[PDB]
C-alpha cells in the first residue's frame, strides 16, 4: 500500500523540485496570434514579484466573487490568497509586450484520488484578452506540463453556472467529467484530461 | 478555480 503511494509521491516531489518547467519548451513562451503579443513564463510563486501576486488575486476576485458567492463555497479574501501564496502554488503568466500582466493559470503537481496529477487551480484572462485563444493555449501548456513531469491527468474544478468556461473546457478542450465529481457518485463539477 | 472534492 505504501510502495504504490511513494512511486506517486516521488513523481509529485521530483516534479515540485523542478527550476523552469518550460525550459526545454521555448515556443510555449511566446503566444503571438489575433493581435496578442504575449510571453509566458512558468515561475513558483516565490519567484513572483509581490504586486505580481496582487495582480493576480485581483483579477480572480473580480472575475470569480460572484460565482463563489452563487456556489456553496462563498467567497474570502483570505482563504483564497492563502491558497495563491502556498509554498507549493506554481503559476504560468502571459504578459503582453512582456510587459503587462493579461492572464495567468495557478497549478500544481500533487496526489489527487491517489493519482499524481497536474491541478489547475485557477485559469484567468483579462477581459480584453479573452476569445483569442490564449486561454486554449495556457491550457495547452499545462498538458505538456503533465506529459513532462510523467502526471496521469491535468484537472481542475468548475462551476455549473460559469457557462462560458464550462463549455471551453468540455467542448472546445474535450476534457471529460472525472470520476471524483460529484455528479459521478452541487454547484460545480471536477472536469480531467488523461495524459 | 479553486479545489472542490
Ligand atoms: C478554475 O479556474 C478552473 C477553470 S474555470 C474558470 C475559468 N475562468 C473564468 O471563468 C474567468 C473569465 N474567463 C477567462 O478567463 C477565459 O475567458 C477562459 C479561461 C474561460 C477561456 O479562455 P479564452 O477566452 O482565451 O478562450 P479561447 O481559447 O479563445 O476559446 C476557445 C474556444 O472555447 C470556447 N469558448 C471560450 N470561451 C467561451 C465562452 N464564454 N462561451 C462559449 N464558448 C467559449 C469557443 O469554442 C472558443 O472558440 P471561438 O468560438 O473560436 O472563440
Ligand atoms: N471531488
Amino acid at each position: 500500500e505504501r510502495a504504490a503511494m511513494d512511486a506517486v509521491c516521488a513523481k509529485v516531489d521530483a516534479a515540485n523540485r523542478l527550476g523552469d518547467p518550460l525550459e526545454a519548451f521555448p515556443v510555449f513562451k511566446k503566444y503571438d496570434r489575433n493581435g496578442l503579443n504575449v510571453s509566458i513564463e512558468c515561475k513558483r510563486v516565490s519567484g513572483l514579484e509581490p504586486a505580481t501576486v496582487d495582480w493576480a488575486f485581483d483579477l480572480t476576485k473580480t472575475n470569480m466573487q460572484t460565482m463563489y458567492e452563487q456556489s456553496e463555497w462563498g467567497w474570502k479574501d483570505r482563504e483564497k490568497r492563502e491558497e495563491m501564496t502556498d509554498d507549493r502554488a506554481w503559476y504560468l503568466i502571459a504578459w503582453e509586450n512582456s510587459s503587462v500582466p493579461v492572464a495567468f493559470s495557478h497549478f500544481r503537481f500533487d496526489v489527487e484520488c491517489g493519482d499524481e496529477v497536474l491541478y489547475c487551480y485557477e485559469v484567468q484572462l483579462e477581459s480584453k484578452v479573452r476569445r483569442k485563444g490564449l486561454g486554449k493555449f495556457l491550457i495547452q501548456i499545462l498538458q505538456l506540463m503533465a506529459n513532462s513531469t510523467q502526471m496521469k491527468k491535468v484537472m481542475l474544478t468548475v462551476f455549473k453556472h460559469n457557462h462560458g468556461a464550462y463549455q471551453f473546457f468540455r467542448e472546445a478542450l474535450q476534457f471529460e467529467i472525472d470520476d471524483s465529481s460529484p455528479s459521478m457518485s452541487c454547484s460545480y463539477e471536477i472536469l480531467s484530461r488523461r495524459t | 478555480s479553486g479545489r472542490g472534492k
